[PDB]
């Protein structure tokens, strides 16, 4: 129905690997070519902040040699471990003692973690960037009208809902035809098909109503 | 010593605790934060902190703001030293002045002799009205050297806030537009002279908001959330682009491999010749790990252009989108991608070109608003090109489609074709019918031509036989030719005749 | 020797005798008969008079016409050598083909290599359907040198006939398009295309033709009655444009005098500020025996460009209309002014610009239509030019609109005033509005201070107390100031920062 | 009521004072700069041909010290003396005998004379132009649709015009006052005025009926 | 146009008809005389004649003086162009600020960018003192001009009158 947020360990495994791909992430970027001067002679911050979905950790990374040590306030230490690279769309590895598989998804400034039946929005900040991020307000989506309209001009050939069927985003409602390629529809919002404005067949202009939610 | 640091401090509260209480109210940073916030920890070196206005008109002089309601200087952005200014909303509305346009005047020649990006960051409220035309002239000072500073060094616009009037200009001339949604806004008139002379009642979001710009006027090359965001982004788009027209394109480690194989690529293109397919995901397939920076992503949605890396090095790319309107060229598409071609030849940026085109937008709307000049400065931008160019043509090319989107007859100088490529002058359907007019009664005599004209020459090997297709290659390897010919390609030196300028059109 | 004559007459032929009587019959010339109008008598000298095509498909080798649809060559215009082709409608109907495009190829490879203007005259249907992509090759031949040769010669396209599909891309990259009334036409796409997809009804002459493109679309810098007046009209053009970016503009001997004083422009400025006047009798004045070639006439009619002589040199002239849309600016007039300066400068012809603009257009029609980029096309251009800048301000100058019109600040070498012009932020109410918004209810105080502001600041002299107008002149003395600066000015030497090119916004 | 085409000696006088001022052009214009080769080894056709508003002479133009001769076909010849330059509205001299004073209006690729009364439009070419030229067809205007349109939103300032009054050609119609400037509106037909649809000080739109010929 | 020409001869009076006389008594020409002198007959063009300073210190503000005390412009020297500038002892003593660099920055850039002589004639009394440091502002960049110009243009200096600090 709906994603659990995460909670416990598995919130603090899902920071510790937020934190360890961060760190991955920021050390490949440090080697940028191009430098005022030499990059060794720069410190990295080991204070991070780690706000997964809403729920924020204060943690401290520092490399193991070939592995990273993500140690967080209540004093817990947590290892991390893995073969991962950017664009793999699973991370494996171990954290800790366990060994887990985590689906990474990138975003903007962060990726989408998804772990033991949890999924959060990880964003991985400085004390100041976390300090300057809190300022931002929280926006609202504002929603859709009950009407789809058309787009583009063409002619519809084929509509999948029916008169009083319940559907969800992410479905197709109905294919228009234009310059001879297809156009699949789909829904913004939720709810029962009330009344539908165009069948098959059926030529429309611009910004025609085709269905009423 | 102590009476410095006190200075020091009362500089930076700009217009005072109320005002920046309100900034931060409205869910916005203020500027000495977004400075901040975009440079390095501790790299920030601030330029005229203590320069005060000398106007004495209509009791100016009672109100002396340290700064002048603009905070500049340079620091380095991922180690590599950039300029930028950051207008403060704060002191006299953000308002250009003489001194404010002094300051960003020293910035920007600063920024122009050492050959480093210069960043600009617009929350303000137009020119300052009691300062009178020397305003205008600080305006018109700062306007020259945006224009001289064109094609040499990267100039990117942050847009945070208000910008009004004569602002917009400054940023109008720079590489790159980007707005934060719900808080920033531009357009050269405001609107209660909008309601004056129009008598249209419009609100500032719906004049010139950051969802207009971004969708449909071609202002703004992107929009995001929020100001952190937004400075995020800008970070990585610095990450991005070269620092001057002289360095080339940075350099990182790259954890993809450019021997891999995709063999999804080999089903990407579907049987029906009628179904769309989403041209992002090739280019997100073949781009390093899969990390691409799009530009322009909500505007003429039918081309795509955007910032990737190939074997670590940034390459530009162009693609046609066949699931907006069936991926043909219109007047938006065809200026969008000219900028982005022009701005990738000027700064020494490899482009690849992924063509899947029927042709151009017809009606009467397009022919009305120019699509003849629109179209032709993409063909103009590309046959302008110096920089490596390789193009792969994935589904279709027809017509003067096909030779405006990188073609090998306007310098492109490798072009690859999958095997569904169909390179044509038209659809075998229209060809059959303007070369057989005569008998056009006779249905299976016209269909039986139909076949014979699809199979004949709606295929790449027509044009692979003339030399037109260096090679037909298979799609499971496009991101292993295209990094290949990249690497070959970094030695490429070509140079246009001498002039001054081109003649494009406008 | 006889047969060499008897080839050549054959050849001469074209067509055909009833394709020719057809031609004439439309009231066109035909592509010889063009070219020999445009050049001087006897000094036509043809190229590839007897290529044919090489096409074996579609029985296409059953009919092999010598010159393949153009006539190409070189001739003198006055005397000074130029290049030029012209597709003959009588030979497959003007289409290209390969060895159509590898004649245009030659002559615009030798008009490039000896720096001589070139002049294309277009009576045509598009490319070849039977060639295939061959035609669609040698198209994107012409384009890239079209592109190659632009800011280094002159390039004057004469569309004389239909203009379809991939041909209309070569004018588009021109200098200049002329189209001759109710015989040619120009569009991408054709009225049976539009009928089938947009499923619109229109004719060739309303989807594309004279009309439309010199008024609405911006692709046409004029029309001509016929094909008699509009090669003369050419051959009067090219007595003002230099033959290429070296040699500078042309000069003849001049018949009018440059001390001469002109009484009547002391009364030309109309006592009421709401009293339009015409601009156009202000720049015949100007030049010399009133002789003016306006460019784009038709189109964004609030702005005025063209070529005249001072001294006998080719000037050029841009210069807001108070009697359109109140002289604004507007997307339109911006574009047709930038181009006009662009070319002015690639060229190194000098500019004087008159100078009475009360702002930009308001609405939200010219914000999504992109005002602001279209406004910066024309700030860039004017701070890009390295030629001599004279700009003289009649009536008003308000705000961004006086910055962009070649203000001192934008780089103009000398600027001068009349003693009616205005130079401010704005008006002196919405100037006293803005400033005294505290005292917004009353009404004397109010007209007291609007009478205050506008007997301080609505004047010539802020601006010239601040170094900003040279010096304020008599309106009679407006050609002789004008001549002096001008001679003075053709020493001038300036340069750009070193670039490929640069990214001035499209 | 409608300008009498020049008749006779009159007509001749124009002719002979066209091909002086092509003459003088065409002296002119070859001394350009820039020439591929030095224009004095280039020869001027005599044999000229001038167009009178549909009216032909062959005429044949000959230097003499500082004036012109010009011979027409029947033997005729008429010497034509003038210190008129370009830009001049007049041009006074003396054409044979007879001192004369003719105005001179700039027109595309010729000029239009008025003289004794008589307006023509004057066109000079060489016998090939002639020929091209006597194949342009000749095109017709079409008019107006009987109504003013008003091209521009505003508000209607005066209108000086009422119903059922006879207006000529380019007569003031009405002003509109947008932006703070005025328009002036013309009319581009002749009749009578049939009704009025706009008032003055109405806030009229664009393309707004105004009055109806 | 009749207060255009009022406006003109006043500018032109510059300090005052007492102080030209004065001028005229230690045997000196005026700025204006000089470039009179110095040019062909009507060849003479000015710039910034209206030019007035923006100081404020110490009562400066109660005495704005068009042209700043120096006179910019350009003419023609036996036919050749020549760019100059005459600094007019009459108006506040010939003393430099920041509007009178200003005007002489304006003409030696029009000199530099068209290639032609530019000559100095000097008659003045050294940077305004209540122009702070805005006149020493005007001075260096009036010395980078001088330069950057060298060896590019000729420059010529006539020193007609006192010269003295920077
Ligand atoms: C840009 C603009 C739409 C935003 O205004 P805003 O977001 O609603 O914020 P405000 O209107 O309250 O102005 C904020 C402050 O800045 C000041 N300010 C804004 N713009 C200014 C300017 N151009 N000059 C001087 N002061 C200015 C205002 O006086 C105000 O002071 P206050 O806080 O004591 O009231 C509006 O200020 C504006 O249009 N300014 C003029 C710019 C312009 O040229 N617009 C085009 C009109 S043709
Ligand atoms: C340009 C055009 C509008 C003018 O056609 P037109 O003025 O009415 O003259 P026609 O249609 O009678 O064609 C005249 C001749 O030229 C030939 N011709 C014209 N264009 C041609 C082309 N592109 N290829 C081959 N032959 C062509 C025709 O076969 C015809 O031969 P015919 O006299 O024996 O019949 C029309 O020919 C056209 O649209 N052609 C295609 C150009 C194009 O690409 N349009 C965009 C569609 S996507
Ligand atoms: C150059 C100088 C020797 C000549 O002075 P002078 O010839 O005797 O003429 P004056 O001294 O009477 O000064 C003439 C006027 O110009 C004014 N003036 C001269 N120099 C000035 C300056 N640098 N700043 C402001 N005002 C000045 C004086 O106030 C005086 O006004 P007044 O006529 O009402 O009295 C002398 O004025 C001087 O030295 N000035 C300072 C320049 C300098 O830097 N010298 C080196 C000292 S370290
Ligand atoms: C079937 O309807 C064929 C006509 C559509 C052809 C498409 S429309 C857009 C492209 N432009 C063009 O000329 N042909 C393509
Ligand atoms: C009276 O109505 C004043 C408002 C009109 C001002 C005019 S409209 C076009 C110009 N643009 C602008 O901002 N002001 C000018």
């Amino acid at each position: 129905f709906i994603a659990p947020e995460p909670e416990g360990p598995v919130a603090h495994r899902l920071a510790a690997v937020a934190a360890a791909i961060d760190h991955k992430l920021n050390i490949r970027k440090r080697g940028i070519s191009g430098q005022m001067r030499d990059p060794s002679l720069l410190t990295f911050q080991r204070e991070r902040v780690v706000v997964l979905s809403g729920q924020r950790f204060n943690v401290t990374v520092d490399p193991d040699g070939d592995d990273l040590l993500v140690t967080f306030d209540d004093g817990t230490t947590a290892p991390v471990r893995s073969a991962w690279r950017p664009g793999a769309p699973v991370w494996s590895g171990t954290v800790g003692d366990q060994s887990v598989a985590i689906q990474v998804r990138p975003l903007l400034n962060g990726v989408f973690l998804q772990h033991a039946g949890a999924a959060a929005e990880a964003r991985v900040f400085t004390r100041r960037e976390a300090e300057l991020a809190d300022l931002m307000p929280v926006k609202e989506n504002a929603g859709s009208g009950k009407q789809l309209l058309c787009p583009m001009p063409g002619l519809v050939k084929q509509i999948m809902v029916s008169e009083g069927q319940e559907v969800k985003n992410g479905e197709p409602l109905a294919i228009v035809e234009a310059m001879k390629m297809e156009n699949v529809l789909r829904a913004e919002r939720d709810g029962t098909i009330s009344k539908i404005a165009a069948k098959e067949g059926d030529s429309l202009a611009v910004d025609a109503v085709i269905l009423e939610f | 010593l102590e009476k410095l640091e006190e200075r020091r401090a009362q500089a930076r509260l700009g217009g005072g605790e109320k005002r920046l209480e309100a900034q931060h109210k409205r869910g916005k940073l203020t500027a000495r934060e977004r400075i901040e916030l975009l440079l390095d920890h501790g790299s920030f070196e601030e330029f005229d902190m203590f320069v005060q206005h000398r106007s004495t008109d209509f009791g100016m002089e009672k109100q002396k703001i340290p700064g002048d309601g603009v905070v500049t200087g340079w620091g380095t952005v991922n180690g590599r030293t950039v300029f930028l200014f950051s207008k403060d909303f704060t002191v006299f509305g953000g308002s250009n002045s003489e001194a404010h346009a002094a300051k960003i005047v020293k910035v920007q020649d600063m920024a122009l002799k050492m050959r480093a990006p210069i960043i600009g960051i617009f929350d303000a409220g137009g020119a300052r009205i009691q300062e009178g035309v020397a305003a205008l002239g600080g305006h018109g000072e700062v306007f020259r050297r945006n224009v001289a500073a064109s094609g040499v060094i990267p100039q990117i616009s942050v847009i945070m806030g208000p910008c009004a009037g004569g602002d917009v200009y400054s940023p109008a001339m720079t590489d790159f537009i980007f707005m934060v949604r719900d808080t920033s806004y531009m357009f050269v008139t405001g609107p209660d002279v909008v309601k004056t002379v129009t008598n249209e009642v419009v609100t500032a979001e719906e004049l010139g908001g950051a969802k207009v710009h971004t969708s449909k006027s071609s202002i703004a090359d992107g929009s995001f959330e929020n100001d952190v965001e937004a400075i995020l982004q800008i970070r990585r788009l610095l990450d991005f682009l070269p620092a001057n027209n002289i360095e080339g394109v940075p350099e990182i480690e790259s954890f993809d491999d450019v021997n891999r194989l995709d063999k999804s690529l080999d089903t990407l293109i579907p049987d029906n010749p009628n179904k769309p397919y989403d041209m992002g995901e090739l280019i997100r397939r073949v781009v390093d790990e899969g990390d691409f920076f799009e530009i322009q992503a909500a505007y003429a949605r039918n081309i795509i252009t955007g910032f990737g890396r190939v074997e670590g090095r940034t390459v530009g790319f162009v693609a046609n989108q066949p699931l907006v309107l069936a991926g043909v060229l219109d007047s938006d598409a065809s200026r969008k991608a000219a900028r982005f071609v022009r701005f990738c030849n000027a700064f020494s940026i490899p482009i690849v070109t992924f063509v899947d085109v029927p042709g151009f937008l017809p009606g009467t709307a397009q022919e009305y608003g120019g699509l003849i000049k629109h179209g032709a400065k993409l063909l103009f931008a590309y046959s302008q090109a110096t920089v490596p160019l390789v193009t792969i043509i994935t589904r279709k090319a027809f017509g003067g489609a096909y030779i405006v989107m990188a073609s090998k007859h306007v310098g492109a100088d490798l072009n690859y074709a999958w095997p569904t490529a169909q390179i044509a002058v038209m659809g075998a359907k229209g060809a059959v019918e303007i070369i057989f007019r005569a008998e056009i009664g006779d249905a299976d005599k016209v269909a039986e031509r139909t076949k014979e004209y699809e199979d004949r020459f709606l295929s790449p090997f027509v044009a692979a036989e003339r030399g037109y297709i260096d090679e037909v290659i298979m799609p499971h390897s496009t991101r292993k030719r295209i990094a290949r010919a990249l690497g070959m390609l970094r030695t490429k030196e070509m140079e246009q005749p001498r002039k001054k300028h081109d003649n494009i059109p406008l």
